[PDB]
RNA sequence: AUGUGGUUUAAUUCGAAGCAACGCGAAGAACCUUACCAGGCCUUGACAUGCUAGGGAACCCGGGUGAAAGCCUGGGGCCCUAGCACAGGUGCUGCAUGGCCGUCGUCAGCUCGUGCCGUGAGGUGUUGGGUUAAGUCCCGCAACGAGCGCAACCCCCGCCGUUAGUUGCCAGCGGUUCGGCCGGGCACUCUAACGGGACUGCCCGCGAAAGCGGGAGGAAGGAGGGGACGACGUCUGGUCAGCAUGGCCCUUACGGCCUGGGCGACACACGUGCUACAAUGCCCACUACAAAGCGAUGCCACCCGGCAACGGGGAGCUAAUCGCAAAAAGGUGGGCCCAGUUCGGAUUGGGGUCUGCAACCCGACCCCAUGAAGCCGGAAUCGCUAGUAAUCGCGGAUCAGCC
């Protein structure tokens, strides 16, 4: 989708920058656009593994589970 | 609590952590377009109606809405006593915030095809330059709740 | 243009199989296209473990890897005498157009 | 409401019914699971009894109610 | 195999194991493994006793065999009957479960029993068994026995533990019981 | 089914086992 | 809407019951399914090998009664009878059982060997302090180690590379019926095989240590996300209605066929849900991004008739190369203007399509009219810790059709 394209394509451009010189793409990918120790300045260098989910079952979304009542 | 505390993405027209949260607040069902559009649109109600620059606008009225005491209840031997207590800074901003958007929803003005007027006004009705509104009220009386049970 | 269809569940017994097929049939017929890859697709299937029958309340989840390989050989010939007899291992399933 | 081309009924009423046709009627009843059957002319006069699924109640068929279902006849929920 | 008559293809293999299981019995069945091409499928039952399936000078393989046609017409295809060795009945699960089932149907100490075939399979080669006896040993109330020596651990987990498994029934005038035979065997 | 004949609920395509339950079981070993 | 309690009924088949029964067995109740009810019908037997005896004996077409079965019988022209050896039941019992499943519980335990303590049962170890998802690890200790279990080794998803290119794209060039269609090209997506990567490894802080907090890099972390692996056992847990099976019971029937009715009844009670009460919204139009699936009489391109459901015609597909398919939320423009309303669609009248022998009981869909309650819900109560909740649409199994 447009949200999903939207994160290639500034992945990509966070790529191709790195490759036309490792010194300008800094901290996320290569120096300052590049990486960090523990959380991700913006990390544009990393590729969002996240997915949809599959739907366990005893759990509406998956994650969801429902919720219990008097009954 | 809930979790540690992510770090935010700033705000990619002002690069204010602090507008994300709020703009969080807004969003609901994870239409997050919708949530930055109604926030935008009011700033842009706060620059016609209001001189000064939105985002100045925004963070006076959260300071106005923060709680500095709250009350909380707790048992003692007779009864649950509700103890006045500080509020965490970070637990501040989340109840300013919160409070405001809720506020905001109160309001009667349905303008903007959305909520986004009623953010705008909300805002500055916010200000303690304009220190009234729904907001400001749970605000105003948490606190007088609190020192009332010193 | 005999396009041939290796699938099998171990990538080396294709590895192996599909490779012999590249150079017997080398001598008769024209230069195979070579073990083509494509690419190997996992199928996830939930359903009941057996047929209709015993436990239809059986479940399970299954995800089963198919690998193939296609090495295509145009201008067909005596292609068919050294592939016919020449195959080995088991394991392997191929199917030829 | 015109289901198709042919108005459907099942057999199993169909050939019964007719059968009592060439004697005359049948007294007595009929049964049928069979509610889904349309009615046509021949069931007329005779009187078909329906299931609820509870029961098998007794409907007597009449001209001006042809073109029914039957189970229109037999009604499956009670106030009870 | 093929979409249409993958189904079929499979009916036939079960029917192919029908009989020998019935037939092989006092042969020793470990297993029948089934390889096929077109009409010429291979069958090769692992047997304890090999002399005991072949016949003498080979004469009940026809008959046998020639039974698998009757089953297998053409269109399933001729049929070999390959028949291998086991070599070491003692390390066959199937085989010592299927042993201690059998001196169960005898009225055998049950215990005892299993005893003895976790020693035999612990044995000769082994690195661990366990053998297992479901209820109503000596047609007395339901229990469960036990019995193993060597390390099973290092099996049981998934790990490549090469542990066969085997299940043996017993029918008896009291009532069924299961028997599981676990060997263990080096690792990959 | 075929095999077991439970109805129930067998796969076409295997056409067999008791079930799900055949299926799995043949599986298993 | 749906399942249940209850009540009603000719019958409303059965089971499930606190968590762990109640959108549960039912991933498909009009007849069928179907086990219930009404009415019509069918004993050597619906099937196996066989015995003595009388008798017509192959067989073919009718009638009477009937719900059907069956029974009686007319009759063109191997089999019946009498005595004898010998199926079917979803009818009872899950406290007689197998199998399989649910459950505490993905929870941190259970032991052994030797030593040591105790007259002994037994204890110590496994306890204590820190820590962990964990008997995980650390420090301590008459204990020192070990086995089953935890973790790891295996699978799917996250990032990168090699190999492979009939998947793929002008990325890059020439042509075009400008369909990646043509040549060509493996770069890219991808396909599937293998290799790399994460280990608190590096930096700051506390700590005796394990490790806790923080930061950098990184696609990713401190078990990165989901599986397989659900221990010894517990509940006399659940299912003889899936199947299997001991025992009990029925055999002109507690079996079998059929038509029709019932499982869809209702004064009511509860559970799970759908839609909604609206402006962060509803409607019309224009316009944009997805994944995973399914397709032989099956998906249905496109063209035509119809407001439409749908009908007629008919191409391709045998399915990375054709079809289902439109993605919806979204973006752009317009309308509505706070009203029970251009909210909300119950209910009811009429017309009609479609499947099917047949849609009264009792199908879905279309179009007109109708346009209900509902303005955010008492006591009480449920879910979820991140790509999660929330929200939006898409596919599938079952399946003629479909609740």
């Amino acid at each position: 989708g447009h949200v999903s394209q939207v994160y290639a394509i500034r992945q990509a451009i966070a790529k191709g920058l790195v490759a036309y010189h490792q010194k300008y793409v800094d901290e996320q990918s290569k120096n300052e656009l590049k990486k960090a120790f523990t959380s991700y300045d913006r990390t544009l260098l990393i590729a969002d593994s996240r997915r949809p989910e599959p739907k366990k079952f005893g759990g509406k979304g998956a994650r969801s589970r429902f919720q219990k009542s008097y009954r | 609590r809930y979790a540690n505390k992510r770090f935010r993405k700033a705000q990619c027209p002002i690069i204010e952590r602090l507008t994300n949260s709020l703009m969080m607040n807004g969003r609901n069902n994870g239409k997050k377009l919708k949530a930055v559009r109604i926030i935008k649109h009011t700033l842009d109600i706060i620059n016609v109606l209001t001189d000064q620059n939105p985002i100045q606008v925004v963070v006076d009225a959260i300071t106005n809405t923060g709680p500095r005491e709250d009350t909380t209840r707790v048992g003692g031997g007779g009864a649950a006593r509700r103890q006045a207590v500080d509020v965490s800074p970070l637990r501040r901003v989340n109840q300013a915030i919160a409070l405001l958007t809720i506020g905001a929803r109160e309001a009667a003005f349905r303008n903007i095809k959305t909520i986004a007027e009623t953010l705008a006004e909300e805002l500055i009705n916010a200000a303690k330059g304009s220190s009234t509104s729904y907001a400001i009220k749970k605000k105003d009386e948490l606190e007088r709740v609190a020192k009332s049970n010193r | 243009k005999i396009r041939i269809t290796l699938t099998s569940t171990k990538v080396k017994q294709l590895e192996n199989v599909s490779s012999n097929i590249v150079k017997n049939a080398e001598q008769h017929n024209l230069v195979k296209k070579g073990p083509v890859r494509l690419p190997t697709k996992v199928l996830k299937i939930s359903t009941r473990k057996t047929p209709n029958g015993e436990g239809s309340k059986t479940w399970e989840t299954y995800e089963m890897r198919i690998h193939k390989r296609y090495i295509d050989l145009e201008a067909p010939v005596q292609i068919v005498k050294r592939i016919t007899q020449i195959t080995i291992e088991p394991g392997v399933d191929v199917e030829v157009v | 409401r015109g289901m198709t081309s042919k108005p459907a009924g099942f057999m199993k009423k169909l050939r019964a019914a007719k059968l009592a046709a060439p004697e005359n009627e049948k007294p007595a009843p009929v049964r049928t699971h069979m509610r889904n059957m349309i009615i046509v002319p021949e069931m007329i006069g005779s009187v078909v009894g329906i299931y609820n699924g509870k029961a098998f109640n007794q409907v007597e068929i009449r001209p001006e109610m042809l073109g029914h279902y039957l189970g229109e006849f037999s009604i499956t929920y009670t106030p009870v | 195999s093929k979409k249409r008559k993958l189904v079929a293809d499979g009916v036939f293999y079960a029917e192919l194991n029908e009989f020998f299981t019935r037939e092989l019995a006092e042969e020793g069945y470990s297993g029948v493994e089934v390889r096929v091409t077109p009409t010429k499928t291979e069958v090769i039952i692992r047997a304890t006793r090999t002399q005991d399936v072949l016949g003498e000078n080979g004469r009940r393989i026809n008959e046998l065999t020639l039974l698998v046609q009757k089953r297998f017409k053409y269109a399933p295809g001729t049929i070999v009957l390959y028949a291998e060795r086991v070599q070491d009945r003692g390390l066959s699960a199937v085989a010592q479960a299927e042993s201690m089932k059998f001196k169960l149907l005898n009225g055998l100490a049950i215990r005892r029993a299993a005893y003895g075939v976790v020693r035999y399979v612990m044995e000769s080669g082994a690195k661990g068994c366990e053998v297992v006896v479901s209820g109503k040993l000596r047609a007395a109330r339901a229990k469960a026995m036990k019995f193993a020596d060597g390390f099973l651990i290092h099996s049981g987990q998934p790990v490549n533990d090469f542990i066969d498994t085997a299940t043996r029934h017993v029918l008896m005038r009291q009532g069924v019981l299961g028997i599981k035979v676990k060997i263990m065997r080096d690792p990959a | 089914c075929r095999v077991c004949s439970s109805h129930t609920g067998l796969v076409r395509k295997y056409d067999l086992n008791i079930c799900r339950q055949c299926f799995r079981e043949k599986a298993n070993d």
